[PDB]
């Protein structure tokens, strides 16, 4: 029993106030065994295709920082993130 | 002492706002309450207190009543619970930032881009003096204009002395060679980037030479009311600065301005109801990341946000960087204007150049460093030799290289230290003997 | 009529035109020089340089009238946000096939790009006299205002090197 | 040695004969015949202009204007905008009763009290009440209705409350003038006896704008926070600490407001560009319009744009701004079903005759500048009686005492 | 949305309880209001980005199309509540075009005088009507104008040909 959770979008580059985009696995889990990274309005690119700098493992979570993305486009904002967890139950 | 009654009206007069009961819309209810005189202590936390011990306040300290101090223009006393007010003599000062931001002697900015000789501040009797600017484009469209030239025409207009954008001082079409005092003005440069020019009538003038070209006008506040120009006429208001030479008060800056044409054959100029950070989207997201930092407070600009506020800073921040081509010089001008302000409010800015415009820092000499707080007065052995001809008081400290607390300037080079520094006539070397021994700035004579 | 590069660096006006120039920074492909209200304009990024024989695109921006699209190979981009394609709004549509990316808008513009290299731009018959990119001019002649200005010849290294855009941190 | 006719102060430091100069129209004219210039329109010599209650002239180049003081306007307008009496700007979001100008200041005849409440989720208030007190009578100026409270017994300064317009006009006989639009807007004017003798959030009025900043204390402070801090009716209500940013808080809203504030700049308003800036006006809407956040945004809208509109009727530039997409007006309502007489006049500037100034009963200020709508009764019965909103014969209007309409 | 906008329910559940009030209360046993009055409610608190206004009045004009259609016109605009501008069309002040509440006007156009008549009934649509006078009646509909019935037009392959 290692089902995978939902996804998990709780936070947005628009709103907030963390200067980007984080996304944690409280609530649901304590701790994973994997974490899957993607895009909300175009979920089937990788991280290396977004081009942004992000940290997405499974000890912490998410973090895209909005001063990490200076310089790198003409926008310079993060992009709508969203992940899942895997956790095994007994 | 609130003493208990029954049938008292709840409108309390309390040692800050007095006279509540004049707008009492209220009936009468028990409680406890004041006596007949004897307004309540707000400001403070005891009773009903005479109203002659009414404690006044100011932004935290609790002054007693009697306590003088010095503000900004006027000095005042706690009488009870009010200020007294009394006026002090302080001067004004107009400026000329950016290639276009005019700030009057009455706040009043204003952005206007010209493209003549305009007259920016003359005395109005027969005379006096004249100061004039060229304020021309320097990029590619009409709308990114600089500063070129500074014309003064002093001493009953006969000697005209001009400020190119490179240096080069000029008097009479003559090239001069600074310092150049005389017995109704002076000129010194003791920063390499930085002019100071001062008049015996009572002006002053600050010509900046880099990143961009930039001035400075000081007046006293006898000249109140009786100066015209771009600067406005100085009197108190700030509605009446767009009134013309011909009677009445035009809307817009670019229709007041046109009326200061120093030659009448150039052409008329309008306003410019666009922002060029919508004109640019490459420049506007570098200039949001960085006149940012007039506003947060991890920055050394955090220290001036008591004083300065910097919402005004930051929106012709904003304007100069995107309308540019040369934009990080009208980024570090704009950010070294916000540092400008601030320290003539007290709180100098030690060190604000280590993140962001410190591509001339390390470019000092080998024994001299780079300075926030370099003065006139702290020049070579041969200002010692006069010590009181020159000195000028009056101005404001700029940031250049210079030398430390001790160890001042030599006649060339490095600056060694007090006891061989020179004696100035020509300048000798310290091993001569007149009978006046060469020694330690001054000489055994 | 169509203006359009491709290539090792080739490029061709809306008057024909073919030229070669090898710039590498960032370029003005089309605008809208009309001096009242600009309409459009596309701004071209060539690449680090790939290698001798190809030359890609590194990413393509475009700005109509009020919002911003920003192109790369593997994403397209309006005003900041990520779109999913095809994108439908009332004036502007941006679809991607698996060889082409199309940006049709009611300002007469159409934008074709595989994600490569060959990169073509239509404008409707509105925009004569008023273009002022490296596509040249839209008046219809044949080489006349874009290299023979007043009298003197530019040479097409020399016509690629005006058409270029400071950017505000990189020489 | 060429003079210009513009340059003529300036003094030549740096075509027409000697003798005649030019005058910026065509060709050489002589010193005496010289034009005049303002607001960018050339008037020829010996025309006359206005300027608020003055007359001025075109004499010999220069402008030979009256000598007499007008009335003095405080305004307070959408999410905390002032202008005080000498005219100097500035954004207060306080939360609590305001002092707006009393003569009770360091004894005293009126008071005017401005009932500032949250507008929004961002922490920017609005003001949506005005108390006025005249003497011992009290009005208030409360949910689109004027309401006398504290009637006193047989004093009674001399008011009258008419509606001109969408807007609600008290005056008083004293002096006083309130102009209200029925929800955020305040015009508030002294008659020129009141130079020096007032204090509040509207400042000082002494044609001085260097002291406005005033406190209750008698202290001269340069904060906006300081100032507004003090002027606050009740102890217990707490110190603005900052003025917030609505339209970073909203990020979402700006696009919209920033979109339909632009009609300001725009060729709409190309009559008014240069009699009157636009700048604090379009920062105004757009402030206005990012913060209206919990329902109700073009409302917001509508207002900031005639707050420009009205500034440009009252320079002399009518402008016809709304549309049935943008800020449409329904005239037509007040119609008798089918008789056509109500129509929106953009600009105010109609002269009938009501039938209070059939019996010579006339304002001391000019509010023929408010837009609105207006009648334009018939030649069987052409006298509007204004509190019931009819057209009347002559005779059979009304009564009009203590304030009452009675038939 | 009235959960992911909790600040905009208390303005769109009070500005969309006209439907369920005294002003409609003769459609109130002809049409149920009680689906115009949920999509009211979730329109108004998910117009969050600008002109909500707009949103609103669209939604009680909805369900006023209804009761028009089913015998009950009502007069529901005021000058503050969702107001309408249709002197806006007039010749500058000869007042011919009127807010007809509820469409039911039977008028001659140019189209109608040469027989062309449509297939269903759209008497029931809101707006604004002309309501041409007895110099030229007979009204243009291309241009927005009433004319004289030899003088309109000639409507060949969908186009307005003067
Ligand atoms: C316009 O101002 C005049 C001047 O003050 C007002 O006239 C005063 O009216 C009151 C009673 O109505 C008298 O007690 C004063 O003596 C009058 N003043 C003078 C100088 O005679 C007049 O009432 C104002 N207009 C209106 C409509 O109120
Ligand atoms: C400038 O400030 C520094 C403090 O670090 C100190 O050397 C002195 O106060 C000033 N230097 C002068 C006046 O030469
Ligand atoms: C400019 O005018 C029209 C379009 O405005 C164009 O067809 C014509 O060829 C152009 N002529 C010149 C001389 O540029
Ligand atoms: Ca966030
Ligand atoms: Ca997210
Ligand atoms: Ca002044
Ligand atoms: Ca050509
Ligand atoms: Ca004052």
């Amino acid at each position: 029993c290692c089902l995978w959770s939902d996804w998990i979008n709780e936070d947005h580059p628009s709103s907030g106030s963390d200067d980007g985009d984080r996304e944690t696995f409280d609530g649901v889990c304590g701790a994973p065994e994997d974490i899957e990274c993607r895009s909300v309005k175009d979920p089937h690119l990788s991280l290396e295709q977004h081009g942004q700098k992000v940290q997405c493992d499974v000890s912490v979570g998410f973090i895209c920082k909005n001063e990490d993305q200076f310089g790198n486009g003409p926008f310079g904002l993060c992009y709508d993130y969203k992940i899942r967890v895997n956790c095994c139950w007994p | 002492n609130l003493v208990y009654l029954e049938s008292g009206s709840p409108c309390m007069d309390t040692c800050s706002h007095l006279e509540v009961s004049s707008l009492c819309e209220e009936h009468r209810m028990d409680g406890c309450f004041c006596p007949e005189g004897t307004v309540y202590d707000d400001i403070g936390d005891s009773g009903c207190v005479p109203v002659s011990q009414c404690h006044c306040r100011l932004h935290g300290h609790l002054y007693t009543p009697g306590q003088e101090i010095t503000n900004d223009c006027e000095q005042c006393v706690c009488n009870a619970g009010r200020w007294v007010c009394k006026d002090l003599p302080c001067p004004g000062t107009c400026a000329l930032e950016g290639g276009s931001h005019i700030t009057t002697f009455d706040g009043k900015t204003y952005t206007f881009h010209g493209d003549c000789y305009y007259v920016l501040a003359k005395g109005d009797h027969n005379d006096s003096y004249a100061l004039l600017g060229e304020l021309a484009p320097c990029g590619s469209t009409d709308k990114q204009t600089c500063l070129k030239t500074v014309v003064l025409l002093a001493d009953k207009k006969k000697n005209a002395v001009v400020f190119k954008s490179d240096g080069s001082v000029l008097l009479n079409q003559l090239q001069v060679n600074l310092p150049h005092v005389t017995a109704s003005f002076s000129v010194f440069r003791p920063s390499s980037y930085h002019i100071m020019v001062s008049m015996a009538i009572g002006v002053r003038l600050q010509v900046q030479l880099a990143p961009v070209m930039q001035l400075f006008v000081t007046l006293d506040q006898a000249s109140q009311g009786q100066v015209q120009g771009l600067c406005g006429n100085f009197n108190g208001l700030e509605g009446d600065d767009f009134k013309t030479a011909s009677g009445l008060v035009e809307a817009t800056g670019a229709g007041f301005a046109n009326t200061w044409k120093a030659q009448s054959t150039c052409h008329d100029k309008l306003d410019w109801l666009d922002d060029p950070c919508s004109l640019n989207i490459e420049s506007a997201n570098y200039a949001e990341h960085w006149c940012s930092l007039l506003k947060k407070t991890e920055t050394p600009f955090g220290r001036c946000h008591s004083a300065v506020d910097p919402a005004e800073y930051y929106k012709r921040c904003k304007y100069d960087t995107c309308n540019c081509q040369n934009n990080e010089d009208c980024l570090c001008a704009a950010l070294s204007s916000y540092a400008r302000a601030c320290t003539a409010k007290g709180v100098m800015l030690w060190g604000w150049r280590e993140h962001v415009c410190n591509k001339d820092v390390g470019s000092c000499p080998n024994s001299q460093v780079f300075l926030y707080n370099l003065t006139t007065c702290q020049q070579t052995c041969r200002s010692l030799s006069e010590a009181d001809s020159h000195c000028l008081e009056g101005f404001a400290p700029v940031d250049g290289c210079g030398c430390p607390d001790h160890t001042f300037l030599d006649e060339k080079g490095r600056c060694v230290p007090l006891a061989k520094c020179s004696c100035y006539g020509l300048y000798l070397e310290a091993g001569d003997v007149v009978r006046c021994v060469c020694r330690d700035g001054r000489l055994h004579c | 009529n169509v203006c359009s590069t491709w290539g090792n660096f080739h490029y061709k006006t809306f008057d024909g035109d073919v030229f070669r120039f090898p710039g590498l920074c960032d370029y003005n492909f089309a605008s809208d020089c009309r001096g009242s209200y600009k309409e459009f304009a596309v701004h071209l990024k060539r690449g680090p340089g790939q290698a001798e024989a190809p030359a890609g695109v590194e990413s393509i921006l475009l700005t109509i009238k009020d919002d911003t699209i920003y192109l790369t190979r593997h994403l397209a981009v309006l005003n900041g946000a990520v779109v999913s394609t095809p994108h439908y709004s009332p004036g502007l549509l941006i679809e991607k096939s698996d060889a082409y990316t199309k940006v049709y808008s009611r300002a007469g513009l159409t934008l074709m790009w595989n994600r490569e290299d060959a990169l073509m731009l239509e404008l409707d018959t509105k925009f004569r006299n008023h273009t002022c990119g490296l596509c040249g001019d839209y008046n219809g002649l044949q080489s006349y205002s874009e290299f023979l200005s007043d009298g003197v010849l530019f040479s097409p290294l020399e016509f690629g090197n005006m058409q270029k855009i400071n950017q505000p941190d990189v020489v | 040695r060429a003079l210009s006719c513009q340059t003529l102060a300036a003094g030549y430091y740096h075509v027409c004969p000697d003798g005649l100069m030019d005058d910026g129209r065509g060709g050489c004219v002589v010193e005496k015949e010289c034009p005049c210039v303002h607001n960018n329109d050339l008037y020829s010599s010996g025309a006359k202009i206005k300027v608020d209650c003055n007359t001025c002239t075109c004499k010999r180049g220069r402008w030979v204007c009256t000598q007499a003081v007008c009335h003095g306007t405080c305004s307070i307008y959408g999410s905390g905008h002032y202008i005080t009496f000498d005219g100097k700007y500035y954004d207060f979001d306080g939360h609590c009763s305001y002092v707006a100008v009393q003569d009770y200041c360091g004894l005293g005849s009126f008071s005017i009290i401005t009932e500032n409440v949250p507008c929004g989720t961002t922490g920017v208030t609005c003001s949506k009440a005005i108390k006025i007190f005249m003497g011992r009578t009290e009005l208030k100026l409360e949910d689109k209705h004027r309401v006398v409270i504290q009637r006193d017994e047989g004093h009674h300064v001399a008011y009258t409350t008419r509606e001109v317009g969408q807007y609600l006009v008290v005056e008083s006989s004293t002096g006083i003038i309130v102009i209200w639009d029925k929800r955020t807007t305040v015009f508030i004017k002294l008659a020129p006896s009141y130079k020096g003798t007032v204090c509040g959030l509207c400042g000082n009025f002494d044609h001085r704008s260097n002291n406005d900043f005033t406190t209750r204390d008698h202290m001269v402070v340069s904060s906006e926070l300081d100032f507004g801090n003090s002027w606050k009716e009740a102890p217990t209500c707490p110190d603005v600490s900052t003025n917030p940013e609505p339209c970073s808080l909203n990020p979402h809203r700006r696009s919209w407001a920033e979109k339909q504030c632009s009609i300001l700049k725009s060729s709409v308003f190309s009559i008014c560009h240069s009699k009157v800036d636009p700048k604090p006006f379009y920062e105004a809407c757009v402030h206005d319009s990012c913060s209206c956040d919990t329902g109700g945004d073009c409302e917001c809208f509508c207002s900031a744009v005639a707050s420009y509109a009205q500034e440009c009727t009252k320079e002399g530039a009518c402008v016809f701004w709304r549309t049935p997409d943008l800020c449409p007006i329904f005239c037509d309502y007040y119609n008798p079903p089918h008789e056509c007489e109500w129509h929106y006049e953009p600009c105010g500037n109609r002269s009938f005759e009501t039938c209070r100034t059939i019996n010579g009963i006339h304002s001391n200020i000019s509010v023929s500048y408010l837009e609105g709508c207006y009648p334009r009764c018939p030649k069987d019965r052409p006298i509007y009686e204004e509190d019931l909103k009819k057209c009347v014969t002559a005779d059979k209007c009304g009564c009009y005492v203590e304030d009452t309409h009675y038939p």
